[PDB]
């Protein structure tokens, strides 16, 4: 929830804490049994940094424990600006193309492949880009080359849990963030029994793929703009999907590979299976 | 089966005891709680 002031009255760095409450904790005053309130099953409570210690130990005293602490002034930040993304860009490689329009098309490519994580020259692969622009390899293809480099398994598919790997593959194929539970079942159900080339392979081989940026122009965010077929709640999730610009799917921080989609909000949009 | 029931001596009854001590319902609470949809009213009681 929003975060009205980032410090106090006296200087102190406010944090946001989030519980799940217990009775004890909070309880109506009413005959009976004590029940928290329903709405706040989860409780976001603001505390300096002094009572932080003291608010934390007395919530896992009770039978509240706690489900994320964030700094306030990280918190109570704008939702990322859309500016870059709301219309893309877009990139297409002309037959022919010059030194430096396949340079260009390389360099997009790689962005949004492997999102803004940082590709090191020794990591760049000559072979592939040796290809486009001698002709003889759609830019489609190129896509395909790179999902099934392991740079790309090593990042993305190797850390996080297939759940993981399935919303980072569509965000990086295609603009979109995932729609409904389904989609992630059908692509971990492909994975168990294809491998991971099918998978890869499915997302590029798709229509949509094909619909939009089918072959020959470098993938752009479809995500951030209305979309067929594609639920509401789709564009709430590329806002969790996307953090902002410099803003990168890493491997490398702190427990690394996480979702960035809850659960919950996918099976929100859908269910059935 | 007499059912004697009587007024019986002291006859304090509910009330008196506390009309003594003068609480005049002090010592009686009514907890107020507040809900996260609340009326601003409801808001302004609290
Ligand atoms: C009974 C038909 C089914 C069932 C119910 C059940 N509920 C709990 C625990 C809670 N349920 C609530 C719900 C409320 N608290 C409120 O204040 C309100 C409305 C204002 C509701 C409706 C809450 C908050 C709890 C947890 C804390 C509490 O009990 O106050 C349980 C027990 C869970 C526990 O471990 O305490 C159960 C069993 N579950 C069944 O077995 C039925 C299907």
């Amino acid at each position: 929830m929003n975060v009205l002031t980032t410090s106090s009255q006296r200087g102190g760095k406010l944090f946001k804490v989030t519980m799940t409450l217990s009775p004890a904790l909070s309880h109506h005053p009413w005959p009976s049994l004590d029940t928290y309130e329903p709405s706040q099953n989860s409780y976001s409570v603001v505390v300096p940094l002094d009572r932080l210690l003291a608010e934390m130990t007395y919530i896992k005293n009770k039978g509240g424990r706690v489900l994320d602490i964030s700094p306030a002034d990280l918190e109570a930040l704008g939702p990322p600006d859309i500016s870059s993304v709301a219309i893309p860009l877009k990139v297409e490689l002309w037959a022919k193309a010059d030194v430096s329009d396949v340079q260009a098309a390389i360099v997009a490519a790689y962005k949004q492949i492997f999102g803004n994580t940082y590709v090191l020259e020794s990591e760049r692969l000559t072979s592939a880009e040796s290809l486009l622009r001698n002709g003889s390899i759609s830019v489609r293809e190129f896509v395909r080359l790179l999902a099934k480099s392991e740079l790309y398994k090593e990042r993305f598919f190797f850390c996080t849990s297939n759940n993981r790997f399935t919303e980072l593959n569509f965000k990086h194929f295609l603009g979109r963030a995932p729609y409904n539970q389904s989609e992630i079942a059908a692509h971990l159900d492909r994975y168990q029994t294809f491998g991971y080339d099918a998978e890869i392979d499915s997302y590029i081989d798709s229509d949509e793929y094909i619909q939009a940026f089918g072959e020959n122009v470098v993938p752009y965010y479809r995500g951030f703009k209305s979309q067929s077929g594609q639920t509401v709640e789709s564009f709430n999730r590329m806002f969790k999907l996307y953090r902002g610009d410099a803003g990168s799917d890493t491997n490398l921080n702190l427990q690394g590979q996480k979702r960035r989609v809850d659960p919950k909000n996918l099976l929100r949009s859908g269910r059935g299976i | 089966y007499s059912a004697f029931v009587r007024p019986a001596d002291q006859a304090t009854a509910d009330g008196a005891a506390q009309t003594k001590l003068g609480i005049t319902a002090i010592a009686p609470d009514q907890g107020v709680e507040l809900r996260p949809n609340f009326t601003e009213a409801d808001v302004i009681t609290v």
